């Protein structure tokens, strides 16, 4: 039996920025999913479609683990059919999402007296994201009609903005580590029969 | 993309950028005021310099979107306030001239020392030295010495500086397309483009003068009774028909007649309600005070204080080597961070100050959801007004008994009632003529209606006529007595305290009618009433997003300032004062002066 490498996803030293969210495909292993639920260590744990009660019996082709960092007020945007600067420009869930959203407060880790600017997000984009799309571009956002020549100017802004997590922030402004678990069910092997 | 949409994108960039830059300026300012060191002075300055520079850069960029092509009003508001040039409409030279004038007047006010005759070393500053004299002393000549020395050694230094400060500030204002610098301050209350809620800059003058006419009778009887009681105390110094000497008013300018209570007290045998002994009797500390303030706001349906509030504030003096600026202040650092700085002691006054300052906080948490540029009181008087009505309800015997500090075996009698209202009136009523008179004088200087060579002639003609106050020493045009007041020489608008006072009773009268309070308005406690709380919260959350005329309508239901609740609060006193003055002269002759 192979144990699914969840210790790497949740316990990673540094998470990715939400614009450059990190995906880790999980395959050919055994996931004792009940360990995560029962552990009283998470603030948000809402599942959509499947049931988190004790459905660690069903098989799935591939499981995708997506991990980023956002501020506490934006956690509401990690849900199907949500609007916002995260759900439109950084990380979008489809309307028929089947999986789970797990989040916890990481103020002790990702906040620094003076501001931790390691984590970013996308503030402007020409259009909304497709579900599960990733945009890591650094092209200067043209807000007016004059070309930007690749340099910040009038109506020409750099599209990514930083958080600056300080431990004294209000909770609505504190860092939260998110892990989004997707459950694929192709007409395919089904190699992740966690139990 | 339209000029409006580009602006919606330009504000989006500003709001996120400014929020973090303001948080960094505010945080450095906190580490200094809680930890007075030389390194924290430099770090407060570098972080404040960066924040000031960011604004000047964005103000220039925002001026590139013409307001004429914008229609969404919540955007035109954020754009206008950012585009306000201020001093940056003048030349670099004239702006540098003005800011140097502003500093020297601030330095002169703060470092001004007066040294007693025959000892050029025993010198005093205004604070505490001269302020101690004007607040406690009962000796006529000592109080006379401070009053004149302050205005003669310090006020005269300011006269030439103020002359050049009026010419420049008028130049700046006239370049911002205002009539004068006084018309510029009146811009705080301006509202345009809202059908039925508009308010013009000249409308403020007319509304202040109009509401002041209705305060006059109360003030005259309070003036006649204060004179009569002072006359008994200084028989050879006060005329039965003349104005009051300016050095005998309880402070350096007669701004608040509070410190006269000891001589004017109507019934000087019934003691004040001082629950301070009961606080030491019950082993209260600073945390208990603020916890009890929290429970007050919670009792009316407001949110409790944030965990960051209890963890980050400084509710006790750090004492020891770590020094701090002990002035009570509320801190809206933005970004979910709210704090209170206060060297609290186990007293009744600090218990009331805690309720006044946590009110500022609830105002800040309410409009926090608003854009950055709209996170402020509806106008300049709104923020200070909301803080005052908290101490009102908290101080009542109805409330002090409900929290266990006042004995149930204490009952309010009509004499202590009059004692209370008189002490409130000395502080609330007395300042209303002082404030209207001061700001009217400034509005007239700026408008040009007062020639430089009649500056002090008109200042004291208007002290005698309006405030009923006469100068004990004749002052020529080398003085600058208005500038001997902090706000005048430090460039702050003063009408904010007049409107604030009129506001805070409109608020308190409407909340006490929501709370279904029965009896005299001054006995009201709005505790345990979520109806009152909801009616106030509908305005707090507005911030600056809506005209102050509408925000005021949400609490009281009237679109304009109104003095009636103020009179309603004080009528029990007003009726008693008229009866005390039946055999006294009510009114004052403006020609009498103590120098014959
Ligand atoms: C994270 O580390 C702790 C400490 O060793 C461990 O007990 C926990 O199981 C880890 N998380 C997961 C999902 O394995
Ligand atoms: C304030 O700064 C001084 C350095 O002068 C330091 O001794 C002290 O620990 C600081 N206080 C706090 C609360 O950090
Ligand atoms: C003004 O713009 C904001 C977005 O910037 C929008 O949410 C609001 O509805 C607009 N108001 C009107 C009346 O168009
Ligand atoms: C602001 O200053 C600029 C000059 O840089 C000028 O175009 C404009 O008239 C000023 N705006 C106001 C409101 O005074
Ligand atoms: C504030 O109220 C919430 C319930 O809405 C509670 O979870 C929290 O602990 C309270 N905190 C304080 C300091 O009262």
């Amino acid at each position: 039996t192979n144990l699914c490498p969840f210790g790497e996803v949740f316990n990673a030293t540094r998470f990715a920025s939400v614009y450059a969210w990190n995906r880790k495909r999980i395959s050919n292993c055994v996931a004792d999913y009940s360990v995560l639920y029962n552990s009283a260590s998470f603030s948000t744990f809402k599942c959509y479609g499947v049931s988190p009660t004790k459905l660690n019996d069903l098989c799935f082709t591939n499981v995708y683990a997506d991990s980023f960092v956002i501020r506490g007020d934006e956690v509401r945007q990690i849900a199907p059919g949500q609007t916002g600067t995260i759900a439109d420009y950084n990380y979008k869930l489809p309307d028929d999402f089947t999986g789970c959203v797990i989040a916890w407060n990481s103020n002790n880790l990702d906040s620094k007296v003076g501001g931790n600017y390691n984590y970013l997000y996308r503030l402007f984009r020409k259009s909304n994201l497709k579900p599960f799309e990733r945009d890591i571009s650094t092209e200067i956002y043209q807000a007016g009609s004059t070309p930007c020549n690749g340099v910040k100017g009038f109506n020409c802004y750099f599209p990514l903005q930083s958080y600056g997590f300080q431990p004294t922030y209000g909770v609505g402004y504190q860092p939260y580590r998110v892990v989004v678990l997707s459950f694929e069910l192709l007409h395919a092997p089904a190699t992740v029969c966690g139990k | 993309s339209t000029i409006e949409e580009q602006a919606k994108t330009f504000l989006d960039k500003f709001n996120h950028e400014a929020e973090d830059l303001f948080y960094q300026s505010s945080l450095a300012s906190w580490n200094y005021n809680t930890n007075i060191t030389e390194e924290n002075v430099q770090n407060m300055n570098n972080a404040g310099d960066k924040w000031s520079a960011f604004l000047k850069e964005q103000s220039t960029l925002a001026q590139m979107y013409p307001l004429q092509e914008i229609q969404n009003l919540t955007v035109k508001l954020q754009l206008q306030a950012l585009q306000q040039n201020g001093s940056s409409v003048l030349s670099e030279d004239k702006s540098k001239r003005l800011n140097t004038i502003l500093n020297t007047m601030s330095t002169i006010y703060s470092t001004g020392k007066v040294c007693n005759p025959d000892n050029p070393q025993e010198c005093l500053l205004l604070e505490p030295g001269l302020n101690e004299i004007m607040a406690n002393s009962l000796d006529y000549n000592e109080r006379l010495w401070a009053w004149e020395s302050w205005r003669s050694e310090v006020g005269k230094q300011l006269r030439p500086l103020y002359e050049e400060y009026v010419v420049l500030k008028n130049e700046m204002a006239r370049a911002n397309h205002y009539e004068d610098y006084g018309d510029y301050w009146r811009g705080d209350y301006e509202v345009n483009g809202v059908d039925g809620y508009d308010y013009s800059r000249g409308q403020l003058i007319e509304d202040v003068e109009h509401t002041f006419e209705e305060i006059k009778p109360l003030y005259e009887h309070l003036h006649a009774y204060v004179r009569a009681k002072l006359m008994n105390a200084y028989p050879s110094y006060i005329s039965p028909i003349g104005c009051l000497p300016a050095h005998l008013l309880g402070d350096m300018w007669g701004r608040f007649w509070t410190n006269l209570y000891s001589l004017t007290v109507p019934f000087g045998q019934k003691p004040n309600i001082d629950v301070t002994d009961a606080m030491v009797d019950q082993a209260w500390d600073a945390q208990r005070i603020f916890k009890e303030a929290e429970k007050f706001f919670v009792s009316v349906g407001l949110p409790n204080m944030t965990q960051g509030f209890w963890e980050n504030s400084m509710l006790t003096d750090p004492g020891n080597v770590q020094k701090a600026v002990c002035h009570p202040t509320a801190w809206d650092l933005g970004k979910g961070d709210f704090r209170i700085l206060m060297c609290t002691k186990v007293t009744m006054d600090d218990f009331l100050t805690a309720h006044h300052e946590m009110g500022h906080i609830q105002y800040d948490m309410a409009y926090a959801a608003q854009p950055f540029l709209l996170r402020n009181g509806a106008n300049e008087g709104f923020h200070e007004a909301v803080g005052e009505i908290m101490s009102l309800s908290a101080a009542t015997p109805k409330h002090l008994k409900s929290i266990g500090l006042l004995s149930p075996d204490f009952q309010e009698d009509n004499e202590t009632e009059i004692n209370f209202l008189l002490k409130q009136a000395l502080t609330i009523v007395g300042t209303l003529p002082f404030t209207y008179m001061l700001e009217k004088w400034r509005w007239m200087v700026f408008k040009g209606e007062i020639p430089k060579d009649q500056w002090m002639k008109k200042w004291w003609e208007m002290k005698r006529e309006i405030v009923g106050v006469v100068e004990p020493v004749p002052h020529d045009e080398t003085y600058c007595d208005p500038a001997s007041l902090f706000h005048v020489s430090n460039d702050y608008s003063f009408i904010r305290y007049y409107t604030r006072t009129l506001y805070q009773f409109q608020f308190q009268e409407a909340l006490c009618q929501a709370a279904k309070h029965e009896g005299p308005l001054h006995k009201c406690d709005i505790s345990n009433s979520t109806e009152a709380g909801q009616k106030l919260f509908n305005m707090l959350r507005l911030g600056k997003s809506e005209p102050w005329t509408l925000a005021l309508e949400n609490v009281v239901g009237a679109k304009n300032m109104n003095v009636r609740p103020l009179l309603n609060y004080f009528e029990p006193l007003f009726t008693w004062l008229k009866d005390q003055n039946k055999n006294s002269f009510v009114g004052w002759s403006t020609d009498w002066s103590p120098y014959a």
